[PDB]
RNA sequence: GGUACGGCGGCCAUAGCGGGGGGGCCACACCCGGUCUCAUUUCGAACCCGGAAGUUAAGCCCCCCAGCGAUCCCGGUUGUACUGCCCUCCGAGAGGGGGCGGGAAGCCGGGGACGCCGCCGGCCA
RNA sequence: CUCAGGCGGGUCAGGAAUCCGCCGUAGAGUGCAAGGGCAAAAGCCGGCCUGACUGGACCCGUAACAGAGGCGGGUCCAGCCCCGAAAGGGUGGCCUAGCGAACCCCUGUGCCUCCCCGGUGGGGGCCAGGGAUGACAGAAAAGCUACCCUGGGGAUAACAGAGUCGUCUCGGGCGAGAGCCCAUAUCGACCCCGAGGCUUGCUACCUCGCUGUCGGCUCUUCCCAUCCUGGCCCUGCAGCAGGGGCCAAGGGUGGGGGUGUUCACCCAUUAAAGGGGAACGUGAGCUGGGUUUAGACCGUCGUGAGACAGGUCGGAUGCUA
RNA sequence: CAGGAUGGCCUCCCCGGAGGUAGGCGGUGGGGUAGAGCACUGAUUGGAGGUGCAGGGGGCGAAAGCCCCCGGCCUCCUGUCAAACUCCGAACCCACCGCCGCCGUAGAUGGGGGGAGUAGGGUGGCGGUGUAAGCCGUCCACCGAGAGGGGAACAACCCAGACCGGGGUUAAGGCCCCAAAGUGCCGGCUAAGUGUUACUCCAAAGGGUGUCCCGGGCCUUAGACAGGUCGAGGUCCGGGGCCCCGAAAAUGGACGGGGCUCAAGCCGGCCGCCGAGACCCCGGCGCACGGACCGAUUGGUCCGUGAUCGGGUAGGCGGGCGUGCCGGUGGCGUAGAAGCCGGGCC
RNA sequence: AUAGGAGGGUGCGGCCCGAAAGGAAUGAGCCUCCCCGAAGGAAACCGCGGCGACGCGGGAGUACGAGGGGAGGGGACCGGGGUUGCACCGUCCGUCUUGAAACACGGGGCAGGGAGUUCGCGGCCGUGGCGAGGUUAAGGGGGUUAAGCCCCGUAGCCGCAGGGAAACCGACAUGCCCGCAGCCGGGCUUAUGCCCGGUGAGGGGCGGGGUGCGAAAGCGCCCGGAGUCACGGCCGCGAG
């Protein structure tokens, strides 16, 4: 039986937190800041449901090209297409 | 250290990664030899393509004989002592000694092709091309013994 | 510069749970009383307001431990289980094997671990 | 503010009504499946509210890479507001389901427009919301054909071949036992390992510009897992006989009753009246009783045309090698 | 649903002008598969302790309740599990950055336009399913769309990817004859024609004082075993190699055949030869790109590079050969046109 | 008239033909001798290693080697063709199909005939004319044996201004940056060529502007002049 892709399809383990990490995350990731041109990894925080990108892009590394409101604008290369995502800084991690 | 690498197996039933590794190593055909360094990147490439090549350490005498016999320039012109002396100022033996020592590289000789197209060995390969040299075949790393094979293939 | 003083924090258990000993210049508390501010789906129990009669019993501060939990290092199991590439290697089959490259989990023994760090203020000097 | 559950103590009060204390990482709850997330909350209890609003921009998913009508979601700008001391939050439900093109019609609102011009009634257009197509990327819609026809298909069934052996036929390993004692004279539970392609099934690999079916008659040949004939071994083999097994395929294995039957049953003989393969051997050798067209009857089912792997009567067999 | 459309994959032309990433090394991050384990969720054998715990069975009491057995619920020990479990956790894969390597100014990455074909795939490894065959996906290696040399013939297995004329050496593999190359060498095994099979084809459970060996115990050279007498090794066990029994099919017959026994079989090694269009060399052709020189309509001659050009179905693109007639231009023919028959040359 | 494969492939032998068009008495097949020579490449013999098959150093990169040249002798064939023999190899042609020799379909022989054509609309390319303009249609005049040839013919169509359903409104003849080719200056290089710095058409990006929706911000489309006609070709759609 074919199943169409949805936001939470096959995310039982991808979007699950460690038992010892249950609860609110430390505020450093919430309040972290980035500059245009910086490269950041995408690590979705399951507890925060705002500004979450599609889980298909979890684990990828993109580049910051702007900032709208509280969310950062991240550009990724899916195959040959350029895809633009609006990701909250809590879901991002600096490279190196 | 300088490593001589010779392709052993053919161009059929070769998967894309190994084929592209061989193309980057410039070993497009059987009985073709190249000289590279023992840097980690080259070692990783050799490990990736280990099932179709044999490589080893080459000494200065073998390198000089290989340059004199199977070395060629652009247009497949032979490499001669007069040309080597005119371009660099020393003999082929001294050039090979310096290259092996690491004081210069083959690219220091102008218009020198980086691929030596060898001849099939005299008496043939003394092992099956499906096993490794350690088991008794003709594949993989064989160390200093690559010099004997190069001698048999000129 | 000293202090068994406090406020705001970072990593978020190698930091927790449970035990033993010591301490109050200051400071933090327990504590005394509910007119005023504030509240009980009753209760000044909490929260709030006004204080210093008494206490270091405990919250707190300092030192220690290895019973539980967690986790770092070393040795054995062990290059064991598993695994990437090639193969005219064996096997009736199931499967296994050779070469090159990686490599656990758990258990046993010996150590570690009862947190580390940033900014500032109070008191004394 | 902290849940579920548990322990100890309490007038009726008990397993279970209400209350005090302690342990209690969520073992509860979050409207509804499951997964994920939630502990000074996203749960429970209260106060005040309608941001489940208006005009727009960009982006992700359905639909990776890699095209998309419709739909869902995310990040924001502006307007008017809600809660709060403030920070801050609010574009429905903590996240992932609960739904739908064109044309036409209804409603809201405030603009444009209708053939020479102007007024009126009426019509048309732009924006927003709604009425559904579940075969859910959106036809309005019941059957028989055996009187059937056409184009095709070994992309696809029935007969036959091929693969497989669950099933079928035939063996083997161990030995609980039954046999007056004694497992193995004979039978051999519960389990386990096989051979054959002689039953049936499964697959759909060859064959639909045709490879003519079942049974019977005629004729030829082959296998052994041997029914009799030849020779042996064990015995719970006294003899006459029996039971089990071994070598052995030269020869034989017949005649009749009902039934289209193969098979099975029965009769009188017999040394015995064996099982199978050869395109389920053999229709350019025969017969045509059954099956499987076109005619007809009965029973059942159907409103009906009609149908029945239900019976019943009749129903063509081409040849100059 | 035997058919179409949008994409993916092919081909031809153009713009633009400096980067690109199939392979590797190191780094910054992501993951929960294999394996493993019981710390949640659900299973799972027995025992010990605690709890009367709303259970049941008896004895026992007017009645308030006792005494045991069993059962339930917790802790520990013991023995086992999980595709819809995870306190752990690889190999490996993916994203990004620096470097090595390779490609690119003889123009890549990228962009625009023209033309398609393709919507039945197969074999092979892996995963779900099924007794199996098979069915359904996945990996892109080979056939499809692929020559040559081998496996006896073979689509798929091995070598190998191919312009033309020659020379040489190797690859798969092979060397008793068929059949080119050894009745080749050293050590051991088999007595069954077992075998003579890399794979497309190949029979098991259970047994064998049949043989060749390894390891571990008891007695153990007139103190062992077999029958107080002899007077030298026996007793048992667990394993390894080859072989044997288990082992029955239909036209006459299959190691390819003949045949082969200190092999022409197997096991551990070695030596020399033979063997492709593969690799090397000489000569020739074309193609792609760049260059010089020369053409009154697409071009022509020559040079330079090609280890990094030369198979090919669907399909795309370029050049050339042939036939009837028209406008020109130059001609042939009764001293023999067209046509036809057999030959020479290009 | 003792021999097996789809009737063929490679090489040569036997028999036979062989005037011309192919070479050749200005010399053929053939015989002898000399020089050079790619990749490749022995052995007699001597010394040594190994239980052995055998190997190693010298001989030696020698003899030989595809091919490239020269000289002498002889004097008529060589190339080519018909048939057949030997050795090795080879299971026909077209077609659907994953898969054809097929027990899958179309296939007695030969000769002639036989299947992407025409129009209309549209996209694109090769070339040519004119160019902010381009081009004619129907038709008319001249001339001609003639329908060929010459001139005229602005109606019409496309373009020059776009946005909007409509009413209606109504834009850069270059303000700035980056920058390829080309040009200029300098350095190195025998030269080609490379590098640095300016200027830079075309190209890319800002800024500004017209209009639609909006209270506005803000977005969509458009704006700093290249189009039009003709010939030929590919394709899409409708006609058989």
């Amino acid at each position: 039986v074919q199943k169409a892709h949805s936001f939470r399809r096959k995310t039982r383990k991808k979007l699950s937190k460690h038992p010892r990490r249950r609860g609110l995350p430390p505020l450093t990731r919430f309040l972290q800041e980035f500059e245009v041109g910086q490269r950041v990894h995408i690590v979705i925080e399951p507890s925060y449901h705002k500004g979450m990108p599609d889980p298909r892009f979890h684990g990828r590394t993109g580049t910051v090209v702007g900032k709208r409101g509280e969310a950062y604008i991240v550009e990724i290369k899916d195959g040959s297409k350029v895809k633009t995502l609006f990701i909250h800084p809590v879901h991002l991690r600096p490279q190196k | 250290a300088k490593l001589a690498v010779i392709r052993i197996r053919g161009r059929v039933n070769v998967k894309r990664p190994v084929r592209d590794t061989l193309a980057m190593l410039r070993l497009h055909r059987v009985n073709h030899c190249v000289i590279v360094d023992d840097t980690p990147s080259y070692l990783g490439m050799l490990q990736k393509a280990k099932d179709y090549i044999t490589w080893g350490e080459i000494n200065a005498e073998t390198l000089a004989k290989l340059i004199r016999k199977r070395g060629r320039l652009i247009g497949n012109k032979p490499v001669t002592d007069e040309y080597v002396k005119e371009k660099l100022g020393m003999t082929i033996e001294e050039f090979a000694q310096k290259v092996v020592n690491g004081e210069m590289s083959l690219k220091d000789l102008p218009n020198l092709k980086p691929v030596f197209r060898l001849h099939p060995p005299r008496g043939g390969f003394r092992g099956s091309k499906k096993r490794s040299f350690k088991e008794g075949g003709a594949l993989g790393y064989r160390g200093e013994k690559i010099n004997e094979l190069i001698e048999r293939m000129l």
